């Protein structure tokens, strides 16, 4: 048995190897292409008026193939780019589950009713402060007076 | 094995393309010889036989064109074989990627993550109302329009 992340790393770097070897094949075809233009230029001055046409067809065909070698290089890298975000999604899922559990156990401590009871008790005591103080000042200012 | 046979037959393809190149080279040596013969015929004043010499000039060139077409066609089928090998290997890599894809997605599934969806939604539902209750009870303590105006006046005094 192999752990899931072990297979992921192997697959990713196998994709990298495939990209590298596709690049090597493309480079070989570009060297062959340059050889083709060299031969066409050599034969262009010589002439024949048609062998240049056959080699031009061969050259555009080489370009057509290297087009799609680059295309498969992009295709291979695209699936690696897709699989990169998979572990990010898994990490977000696990961390989100953890923070959800933390928030749940935080909310379970003080629920709706007792926090409201604390609220009413504090508000009533704030009522009491103002009543005592304002009554005191009323009575004492009334007693002093004269101004 | 698919990869093994491709390299073998590709190297044979170039082996035979070089033979075709050798044929072209030999015919071009004869090409130079006949061109020199044409030049010799022209200077002698017998311009009439130079027509037959020119027919000789062009027949060999047609043969050269045929051989070059043969070479290009062999090269084309070689490139096609290499292309098919590349496509097959790309498909194999895609299948290998899909295998680990399924293997690593097998752990987390839709139901147990939708349970967390709803759980976080309800926890935040409660947290928001609790925070709003605390904010409202602390803002109910004294007037806000009265204090907020003194706040800008505080800025002038400090500055």
């Amino acid at each position: 048995r192999k752990t899931p992340e072990e297979l992921l790393r192997q697959n990713q770097r196998a994709l990298n190897r495939a990209m590298r070897e596709l690049d090597r094949e493309r480079q070989k075809l570009e060297t062959q292409e340059k050889k083709i233009i060299a031969d066409i230029k050599k034969m262009a001055k010589q002439g024949q008026m048609d062998a240049v046409r056959i080699m031009a067809k061969d050259l555009v065909r080489t370009r057509r193939y290297v087009r799609k070698f680059v295309l498969m290089r992009a295709n291979i890298q695209a699936v690696s780019l897709k699989i990169q975000t998979l572990k990010s999604n898994n990490s977000m899922a696990q961390a989100m589950k953890g923070v959800t559990k933390a928030m749940g156990t935080m909310n379970r401590q003080l629920k709706l009713p007792q926090i409201q009871k604390i609220m009413m008790e504090f508000e009533r005591q704030a009522e009491i402060m103002d009543m005592k103080e304002e009554m005191m000042n009323d009575a004492i200012d009334d007693a002093m007076g004269d101004e | 094995p698919p990869k093994e046979l491709v390299n073998e037959w590709s190297l044979k393809i170039r082996k035979e393309m070089r033979v075709v190149d050798r044929q072209i080279r030999d015919i071009q040596r004869e090409e130079e010889k006949v061109k020199r013969s044409v030049k010799d015929a022209a200077k002698k004043g017998q311009k009439d036989v130079c027509i037959v010499l020119a027919k000789e000039m062009i027949r060999s060139r047609k043969a050269v064109s045929k051989l070059y077409a043969s070479k290009a066609h062999m090269n084309s089928v070689l490139m096609g074989m290499k292309n098919q090998l590349a496509v097959l290997r790309v498909a194999g890599s895609l299948q290998k990627s899909t295998e680990v894809m399924k293997a690593m997605q097998s752990l987390v599934k839709i139901p147990e993550i939708q349970a967390t969806m709803r759980e976080l939604s309800k926890e935040m539902m409660k947290a928001g109302i609790i925070e709003e209750m605390l904010e409202d009870t602390f803002e109910s303590m004294d007037d806000q329009e009265e204090m907020e105006e003194e706040a800008e006046m505080e800025i002038d005094r400090i500055l």
